[PDB]
């Protein structure tokens, strides 16, 4: 019902009952719709009207869908109401397919990743990186003329991407739309910790941790080995997630399909359920009370 | 079909919803023969 | 199948099986629905529901399949069930619509590239070129803006992409996202004897096979005629037909 | 391009110019000044905006 103004979900629901109403009215005193019962037989009555209380509101309701009853009249006073009544279910339904469509097309087209390494050519989010830190030192002179154009936008605004310290730019990323851009590692081990929190793109740079030294010491050369022992071990492995395993986030559905599934369609069917159970109830109801006017 | 079946959210509405229709369809044929019978 | 994931598809099956047998189970306990048999009924003793599982079943199938079947419903809770039956499949099928133009629109309103330049504004994809082979340096001496950003990401990668040997980035953009700049006559050659490959762009450069000769060469200046009438015999033409196409058609898809 | 032709300079037999120009068109169109040239004088208005 959301590609539709409720306003109207209601005055056709109103206008159901007016149309049904109005049909009974103009079946009521008309001659030609009474049909003759024991056709074959020219001896009865007429008192066949093909129409009830029940079936003014009965087709008016199954007309609107796409499979109709055969209570059709006879008169031609009633044929006109009826076109009338199945025109306008046409234009109801022609607006209702297509309008969902619109929303579902617009919705494919609403790409999320916010370009998932450039959020250049976006020019509205206002990303932010650690003030002065490393990072804009490396968009500093960097003319790979993508991120340039990263570093002349931060070069702008710089009093609002430019952010105190790591803490103060993801707690102004809390605070509102605010994408942030520093080291992998800590990128890593924060969104490790807050979980939903949100890991964005892939990588950019690539730099070197290693050790510092006295100039020219052996100790570097000879330390140098051992790290190279530890890495083609694999203790390093280990060890970085034993600093850096935290609390796992609960995962979330990205390469599955965005074909339309139940948690966009379900409502329906328990709509089905609670009408139907509805319908048992008074059916027995009904049954009931045939019963009781019987007995 | 078997972990088709088998892996679903709480496949186990699944099976209350198969067992709900199977029954009801048991409870078909009865009324069936018992229309017949009259 | 597509456009519906397949969490759907059982609920269609579970939900019409429901309807089917609880509109029947409604139907058949009612005491309106029985019904004289008889064209001129003088009041018979015979009244009776029509309704058999094959009648309602597929009444079901039938409005599920989009299509009104026989068999009208008489009393309040049967017709107020098969209405909710109608208004069930009349809203799933039009989502369904809905979501399939969703795709076939989406899917027909991208845009592949095409254009240097416009993989120069791009970054996932990655230039690649042998390295050295005389296109790579061309980027390094080159002078259009557009040409020395594309110099400078292949210095950004620094090797990380690029690679030295032609069929090796040719497997890498067979499996991956990338270029590999090389020259026109393989590119020509490749393509039409190749699989799941195109040209793409125009031709950045204007480089010339001639043949070298010293400064004294007396067949300079007979061959540049000579040449020139082959060229506007275009003998050349067939000749790139034998060599290049020859094979390149019958392997073409 | 359903055919191939050139535009190149012409002189009588025997001029020292035509190696001398063969080298410097060489060069010049190594400059891809050449390009930028033609781009500039074939460039006239340029696309507008249809979508
Ligand atoms: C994560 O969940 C917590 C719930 O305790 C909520 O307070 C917070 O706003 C959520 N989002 C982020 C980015 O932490
Ligand atoms: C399509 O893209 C994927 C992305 O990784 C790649 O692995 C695959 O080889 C490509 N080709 C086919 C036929 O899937
Ligand atoms: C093209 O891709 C298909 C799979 O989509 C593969 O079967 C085929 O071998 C490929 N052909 C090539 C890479 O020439």
């Amino acid at each position: 019902l959301n590609p539709l103004s409720p306003d109207i979900w209601m005055y056709v629901l109103l206008a159901c009952l007016g149309v049904s109403c109005v049909l009974f009215v103009i079946a009521r005193f008309s001659p030609y719709e009474w049909y003759n019962p024991h056709p074959c037989n020219p001896d009865s009555d007429v008192v066949e009207n093909n129409f009830t209380l029940l079936n003014s509101f009965w087709f008016g309701v199954g007309a609107l869908m796409q499979q109709g009853s055969e209570l059709m009249p006879k008169a031609l006073s009633t044929r006109i109401v009826g076109g009338i009544w199945w025109f306008f279910t046409l234009i109801i339904i022609s607006s209702y397919t297509a309008n969902l469509a619109a929303f579902l097309t617009v919705e494919r087209m609403e790409s999320p990743i916010d370009s998932a390494d450039d959020l250049a050519k976006q020019t509205k989010i206002e990303y932010g990186a650690v003030e002065d830190g490393a990072t804009m030192t490396f968009f500093k002179k960097s003319k790979i003329s993508t991120y340039d154009k990263m570093w002349a936008f931060m070069s702008s605004r710089r009093q609002s991407v430019l952010v105190k310290s790591n803490e103060e730019g993801i707690q102004r990323v809390l605070t509102s739309d605010y994408a942030f851009l520093m080291e992998s590692t800590t990128i890593e081990f924060v969104t490790q910790r807050n979980c939903n929190l949100t890991q964005i793109g892939g990588l950019i740079d690539s730099k070197g941790y290693g050790v510092g030294t006295p100039m020219g010491s052996p100790y570097r050369d000879k330390i140098t080995i051992a790290i190279l022992q530890l890495q083609e071990e694999g203790k390093l492995h280990m060890m970085k997630e034993k600093w850096w395993r935290g609390n796992g986030c609960p995962e979330e559905e990205s390469k599955e399909a965005s074909a339309l599934g139940v948690q966009n369609i379900g409502g329906i069917f328990i709509v089905l359920a609670a009408g139907l159970v509805l319908s048992v109830f008074v059916a027995v109801g009904e049954f009931l009370y045939k019963s009781k006017k019987n007995a | 079909k078997t972990h088709g079946t088998i892996i679903g959210v709480t496949s186990g509405i699944v099976l209350v919803l198969l067992i709900i229709s199977i029954l009801v369809q048991v409870k078909q044929p009865r009324k069936k023969v018992m229309a017949c019978k009259t």
